[PDB]
């Protein structure tokens, strides 16, 4: 089954450094240079194996024309009104990319606004955020090429869709906000660095200012409006009050959900906008999360988690700003998070709820807050959501992992509220009547509570004899929620596959604390939850060991690798994307240092001490037992993710290749697979998104001997 | 949004 030979790969024995005492040896550290020669040919020997791996098998030929197939079904986002206009996105199906429509009315002829398909040979230039002007008749937006964080915003007057001269370059993490008189645009970026800034550097960054871009002029001449010398990883976006009265700037730092909240009376502004503004630090600390949902004059509503860890909305007067003044418009719920909140028809407000990892969604007064109607759902998410202040309906998309969707409308100027569908679409081929979806709650270690979602095919006897494939992420406050993947209902229907996904600690399923359960030192409660995860589905007879393949992307590569290293005997599979490996170093690079807020710095000692613990790159080692190896492994990575360095994983296979692929009771596979003109996720096109799939399941098809059920 |  191994026919092939791992490429020899040079250890410095050299790198050793001290980390408050403890000698830490990087012999792999000369990967960390993207553009060296030898990195290079390193990943060229690595996809010289992986490739021919994984193509070895019909299986995969099979996958993807099966993938190709039932991927081919209309692709809608939610209609949304700008102006005199409704835009939304669409694609045929296979479209690399989807395409913004405008249409001059609800029931006319809608026609291609901006189609980036034709930026691209290969669909590698992507849309990454836009923003209309107030009346929306010029359109701002980001294009990123070959999948890079980094953007360039270039802009367009509506009618007639016309192409205008300004370039924003340098643009990052950036806000897009325009003036409501129409005069130029908020945005942000970066100073000039030394290098390349294309998404193969992997310098930090650092210094990130706010601009102010007048309209038909060159950027050169753009307005600093925000910086933050002394404060280098402080990150401030801008956005506009309904109103277009007040400029409001979110300052991060770090990725917990906290900001600081300044505002800028534009009235005030002496002679407009032409130097730094006069700032008024309403909220100046980083000890709560202040979202602007919507304001009437003076009074101010944010949605907060301040002393509300499941979140609340707040009125904060600014001619009566102290905290204990503050009116609670919508109290804290007891165990549902409020995810979001959107002001529309004036007086409304829209409120989504997460109840035990399901959406509901609600209709509340803006003056009282009081519930008035609840939008009728089935069990699932919302992903889609049109409707601001200025607008009379609103549009919302709802998902689930047995149905493609549904996008509804409703008419808010109606007395009694009919929200009726708008679109709909069903994949053929794929019966959703034949699978089941089941929530259960499993106990962790220490006797917590953990939500899993289970689907599978009707009727399957639980003796332990289906292939699963598990899910899981856990971080960052981010709540795995219900969410149409074709490609894991393949593996359900022609692979006989049992799919999971638990929701465990470190996300944001029920609130802060529950990302407080899996964060900083303890960390090692989202290894723990998942584990049990896995040995729940083994205990009640869903799957075995040997058939049973874990998943999961960036902070989620980093869980299925730390539970590799961790609990060997329990998976049969292990397919780590875009992993952060290398604990210790990872705030090095790009954006990585914002993450210490999730996972600590190795600067500090008691953070080094948890991060040695589990490290993926640090915590390679054969196993014990004689009768156990290292379950299969692929890692996915490309050549462009400027978000987690592909270093991470290059480091990270070359050390289990070392350590674990030279022993002689391991057979199966350790592989990684580094893609060319892609990055982290975020804007790859369809055809790119097919390969990938069809890599995955060929590895678990191979790696675990499955059958294709036709 | 730049977390991983």
């Amino acid at each position: 089954m191994l026919s092939f030979q791992y490429p020899d790969v040079y250890r410095d024995e050299t790198a050793i450094q001290d980390y408050h005492g403890h000698k830490v040896c990087d012999p792999y550290a000369w990967l960390e240079d993207p553009d060296s020669e030898q990195t290079k040919a390193f990943v060229e020997a690595q996809n010289k194996i992986t490739v021919p791996f994984l193509e070895q098998c019909p299986i995969r030929g099979l996958y993807k024309e099966r993938m190709t197939e039932l991927y081919d079904y209309p692709k809608y986002s939610c209609h949304f009104k700008k102006g005199k206009r409704y835009f939304y996105f669409y694609n045929t199906g296979l479209q690399n990319q989807r395409v913004l429509y405008v249409q001059d009315s609800l029931e006319g002829e809608a026609r291609v606004f901006l189609d980036p398909n034709i930026l691209s040979d290969d669909g590698t230039v992507a849309l990454r955020g836009y923003a209309f002007s107030e009346d929306g008749e010029y359109f701002a937006y980001g294009l990123s090429a070959s999948g890079s964080d980094w953007v360039t915003i270039k802009f367009m007057k509506v009618d007639g869709a016309k192409e205008l001269p300004d370039v924003l370059e340098r643009v990052k993490f950036s806000c897009m906000a325009w003036t409501h008189d129409g005069k130029g645009m908020f945005y942000n970026a970066y100073p000039q660095q030394d290098g390349k800034s294309d998404g193969t550097e992997t310098s930090t960054n650092l210094h990130q200012k706010l601009y102010y871009h007048v309209l038909g002029t060159d950027q050169s001449e753009d307005i600093l409006c925000a910086e933050f010398p002394d404060e280098p990883k402080w990150m401030g976006g801008a956005e506009l009050s309904d109103d277009g009265r007040y400029v409001l700037l979110s300052i991060r730092e770090g990725c917990d959900p906290v900001n600081r909240l300044w505002y800028c009376d534009l009235q005030q502004e002496s002679n407009g906008i032409t130097g730094i503004l006069k700032w008024v630090k309403l909220i100046d600390n980083f000890e709560g999360e202040y979202d602007y949902v919507t304001n009437e004059g003076t009074v101010f509503t944010f949605k907060t988690n301040r002393h509300s860890p499941n979140y609340r909305l707040i009125n904060i007067d600014f001619t009566d700003p102290e905290e204990s003044k503050w009116k609670v418009l919508v109290p804290e719920h007891e165990k549902d998070v409020l995810e979001w909140v959107a002001c529309v028809r004036s007086n409304f407000l829209v409120l989504c709820y997460l109840h035990d990892v399901k959406n509901t969604l609600q209709l509340h007064d803006l003056a009282t807050g009081a519930l008035l109607k609840i939008f009728p759902l089935e069990v699932g998410s919302v992903v889609g959501y049109s409707g601001q202040k200025k607008d009379t309906e609103i549009f919302y998309q709802f998902t689930s992992f047995l149905s493609p969707g549904i996008i509804y409308h409703c008419d808010l100027t109606k007395e009694e509220l009919e929200p009726r569908v708008f679109r709909e679409v069903t994949v053929k081929g794929i019966d959703a009547s034949d699978y089941q979806t089941v929530q259960i709650f499993y106990p962790s270690k220490d006797g917590t509570k953990i939500p899993m979602f289970i689907v599978h095919k009707k009727g399957i006897k639980l003796d332990g004899s289906h292939p699963a494939f598990l899910y899981g992420y856990g971080g960052f406050n981010i709540s795995i929620t219900p969410n149409y993947s074709v490609s894991r209902l393949i593996f359900v229907r022609h692979m006989g596959g049992v799919l999971a996904v638990a929701n465990i600690r470190g996300g944001g399923e029920y609130g802060e604390t529950w990302h407080k359960g899996g964060i900083l030192a303890n960390k090692q409660n989202c290894f723990d939850d998942f584990q049990c995860a896995a040995e729940y589905l083994i205990k009640e007879g869903y799957t075995s060991p040997k058939r049973l393949t874990i998943n999961g992307g960036a902070n989620g590569g980093l869980l299925v690798a730390t539970c590799a290293n961790q609990r060997p005997d329990l998976f049969g599979c292990v397919i780590a994307q875009v992993g952060v490996m290398d604990m210790l170093k990872f705030h090095k690079y790009t954006i990585g240092h914002a993450w210490t807020t999730d996972y600590g710095c190795s600067d500090s000692k008691q953070h080094f001490e948890w991060l040695i613990k589990y490290s993926p790159l640090h915590n390679v080692k054969l196993p014990e037992a004689d009768d156990i190896q290292y379950p299969s492994m692929l890692l996915l990575t490309a050549d462009h993710d400027d978000r987690v360095v592909p270093l991470h994983s290059l480091k990270f296979i070359a050390t289990l290749q070392y350590i674990v692929g030279r022993s002689r009771k391991q057979n199966n596979p350790l592989l990684i697979h580094v893609d060319t003109k892609a990055g982290h996720g975020a804007g790859k096109p369809t055809a790119k998104v097919i390969e990938e799939v069809s890599d995955m399941f060929a590895f678990i098809a191979r790696c675990l001997n499955i059958d294709w059920i036709p | 949004g730049f977390r991983p």
